[PDB]
This record gives structure tokens, C-alpha cells and sequence, in this order.
């Protein structure tokens, strides 16, 4: 998931 | 940390954390336009998530429910924050400082949800809405929109927030009445922004079957 | 309007007075035998709504279009809301009827279902930990009612800050502080999103899913 | 539609 990585 | 914040902190924080007002590549097919309502949507969401993080509150929330939240209020905050550019434009919606558009530039179906996005800015506009209010709606998008969906940790930072309000609204000059309105007035406008959300929604996956990497799995979400 | 002239305990008593009884099913289930006793009793509802929404303080003084727009934006709402509401001392399940009693399996006979059903279940316990009024609950309601439509008028906010006022009349005589009274209040009408959500996404199964009245009602959702 | 005549009756 790109918003977990962007959230990370 | 947002438990021990007072209501001044409180607006300075969401005030100070807010994201830039981004520019769109316009200058017209629908999906043309579609596709500069697309891109910047896509910029918006890169700036959104670092925004949620200097949310207070937010940070103390486990990833899995920080993906969560945002997954379900993306759309609605990036309509709030579209109506509130918009205030000082009757009749047109302000995407970007150079996209301003009216009824007629508004895609199959769009007109709808054209109308109730002028509708809610309107709305803003009779009411004088101020800066310091909007922060505090749209962080409460943020984190009302999937708290059910998954606890009391959000709730006490909801009540904050209804506290920030409500101290907003008695500098203003207002008589208890009229802030226990107010801030009734500024909570129902948000069941409208999760109805514009959800019909845009649906209308964004029609077209699906008809962007980019992020707004796809941002849509996979609501299934 | 002589909706504005009433007092707090006035609008209560009037709302209360207007509630519509509550009915029962036709006396295991199926995808088609739930759908029909679920659309049989929600037919059946939309008539003692409609004799509801004219005893609203203030309804009937809009124009016959008017009631017609706002009936027809909330309705789903307004029988999720009274669902939810009798579900509330029955943790985990969600009485549709007095002898229709149904739990978190029994959604899954439809697909699709199961997803509302856990919302509604969510929002069930959430008007249980907050221990919701019944004169609440009929104020939540009527705020549907003149809300969800509203946008889509000054009359309609002038009753709607009538509600308000009624609403913390309410809850400054359970002995509440006034932080206590603007958070409950922001906390009650915070879930009006989640059943407008709900409904939305109820909607959405219905005209696909497809009584004369309940397609007119579901028509102009398209 | 129905709802117009169930609005005045
Ligand atoms: C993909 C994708 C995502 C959103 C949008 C849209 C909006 C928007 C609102 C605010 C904003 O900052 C950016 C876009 C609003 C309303 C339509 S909707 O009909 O898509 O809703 C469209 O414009 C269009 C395409
Ligand atoms: C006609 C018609 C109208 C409404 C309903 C519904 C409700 C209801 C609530 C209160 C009440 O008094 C009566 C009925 C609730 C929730 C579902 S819904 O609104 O979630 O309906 C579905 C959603 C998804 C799928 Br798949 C199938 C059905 C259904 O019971 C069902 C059929």
C-alpha cells in the first residue's frame, strides 16, 4: 500500500 | 500531547500545518479536464498525508488506523478544502488559482456534485466561515469519517476540537445560543460533504471502468 | 410558522407524540425471503413516515415540493436511525421488528449486506455507551428529516436551530456542564455522518437490488 | 408520484 509507505 | 493543548495551541497547530494551495497544468475535452482535476487531486493527496501526520492526535493512532482514516476521508477532505477556496467565488469552484470553473465547464453526471460542492460553498460564504474554524472541520473529517469503520483516544481529540470551536465562536462575541447553533450549523454541513463524498465516489469508480498509483488504491478502498 | 413560537419542552412533547409505532414482520432465511420481509416491513414504514414528517414542528409550512425533496434525500436515514434506535438494548443484533430479532450471520444471506449490517451495529453501540434519550433520539431524527436535503432554505435552518435549542435544553436538565453540553451535542450530530454514510452506501445495493412507492422513493437516488 | 398524494391525505 503506497499510503502506508508514504505514512511510514 | 493533544489532551494538553489549549484551544489557542489548538489553532495554531492545525493553522501551521496547513498545505499549500497547488497548481493545476490547465491551458478542454471532459477528460481533459478530468485529467487536470486527476493531477492535482494526486499532488493534494502527497500533501494531505504529511498534513494528517501534524495533525494532533493523529501520530498517537497505529498505522493500520492512520491508512484507515485517510482511506475514508480523503475525498471529503479534499471537497472541504476545494469549498473553501471557493468562498470568495460565488457561482465557480476554485481548484487551483489558475482552474476556476462554473457550471457549464463541469464531465457525464459531474453537474450534480458541481451544484452541492457551489451549494456548500455558499453555505460558508452566508456564514462568514472563518480560517480558524475550517482547520478545525476539516481535522475533524479526518477523524470522525472512519472511527466506526474500524477508539477513545479519537473521541477525546473530537471533543478537543468541539472545545476549540466553541472558544472560537465566544471570542467572536457570540452568545452562548448562538455558539451551541454555530457549531450545530458547522457539524450538519459535514453530513453533506460525506454525501458529496460518496457520490463522487461512486461516480470516480464508473469511470474506473471506463490516474495514478496512490488514487487508485485511495479508490480500492471504498471498493 | 408557529414552529419558532414553541418552546423547548413544547418541541419535545410534539415530537414525542409523533412517533410512529413499531411494526412487525410477516409472521431459516433465504437472499430473496429476507429481502422480501426487509422491503415488506420498510414499505409498510414509509406510510407511518410520511404522517410522521407532517407532524414535524414546521414541516408542513414548506411547499408541497419542498416536503416531496426533503422526505425523499432521507428517508433510508430516517428508517436506519429508528433502527439503530431500537437496537440499542440488544448489543450485537438489530431488531427490525419486535419479532424479527437479527444478528451479524443473518446479513450474510445477501451479499453485500454484511458490511451495513456491521454499521449498524457500530452505530447501535455507539448510541448505547453514550446512553441516547428518547427525546434525543426524536430530535436526531427530525434533524434528518430538514437536514439531508437542505442543500440540494432559511425557514429550514431557523427550525433546525430550534432542534439545537432543544437539544441542549435537553441535556442541561440530565445535569450536564456546559463543556459537557457542546460535547455531546457535537458528538450526537457527528453520527448523523455515519448514517448519512450508511445510507449512501444502503442506497446503492437498493437500485441495484430492484411496491410502487418504495421505487419512487428509490428512483430518486439515480 | 405517490408521495404527493400521501403528503395530502
Ligand atoms: C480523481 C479525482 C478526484 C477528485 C475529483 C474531483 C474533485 C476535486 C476536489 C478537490 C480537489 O482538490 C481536487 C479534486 C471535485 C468534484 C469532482 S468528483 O465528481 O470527482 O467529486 C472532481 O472535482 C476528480 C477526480
Ligand atoms: C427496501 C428496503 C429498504 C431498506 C432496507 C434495509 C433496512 C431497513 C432498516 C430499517 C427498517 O425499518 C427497515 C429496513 C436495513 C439495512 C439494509 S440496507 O439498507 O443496508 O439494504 C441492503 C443493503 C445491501 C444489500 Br447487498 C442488500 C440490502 C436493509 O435493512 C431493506 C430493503
Amino acid at each position: 500500500k503506497i499510503l502506508h509507505r508514504l505514512l511510514q | 500531547l493533544a489532551l494538553s493543548l489549549t484551544a489557542d495551541q489548538m489553532v495554531s497547530a492545525l493553522l501551521d500545518a496547513e498545505p499549500p494551495i497547488l497548481y493545476s497544468e490547465y491551458d478542454f475535452s471532459e477528460a481533459s479536464m478530468m485529467g487536470l482535476l486527476t493531477n492535482l487531486a494526486d499532488r493534494e493527496l502527497v500533501h494531505m498525508i504529511n498534513w494528517a501526520k501534524r495533525v494532533p492526535g493523529f501520530v498517537d493512532l497505529t498505522l493500520h488506523d492512520q491508512v484507515h482514516l485517510l482511506e475514508c476521508a480523503w475525498l471529503e477532505i479534499l471537497m472541504i478544502g476545494l469549498v473553501w477556496r471557493s468562498m470568495e467565488h460565488p457561482g465557480k469552484l476554485l481548484f487551483a488559482p489558475n482552474l476556476l470553473l462554473d457550471r457549464n465547464q463541469g464531465v457525464e453526471g459531474m453537474v450534480e456534485i458541481f451544484d452541492m460542492l457551489l451549494a456548500t460553498s455558499s453555505r460558508f460564504r452566508m456564514m462568514n466561515l472563518q480560517g480558524e474554524e475550517f482547520v478545525c472541520l476539516k481535522s475533524i473529517i479526518l477523524l470522525n469519517s472512519g472511527v466506526y469503520t474500524f477508539k477513545d483516544h479519537i473521541h477525546r481529540v473530537l471533543d478537543k476540537i468541539t472545545d476549540t470551536l466553541i472558544h472560537l465562536m465566544a471570542k467572536a462575541g457570540l452568545t452562548l445560543q448562538q455558539q451551541h447553533q454555530r457549531l450545530a450549523q458547522l457539524l450538519l454541513i459535514l453530513s453533506h460533504i460525506r454525501h458529496m463524498s460518496n457520490k463522487g465516489m461512486e461516480h470516480l469508480y464508473s469511470m474506473k471502468c471506463k490516474l495514478s498509483d496512490l488514487l487508485l488504491e485511495m479508490l480500492d478502498a471504498h471498493r
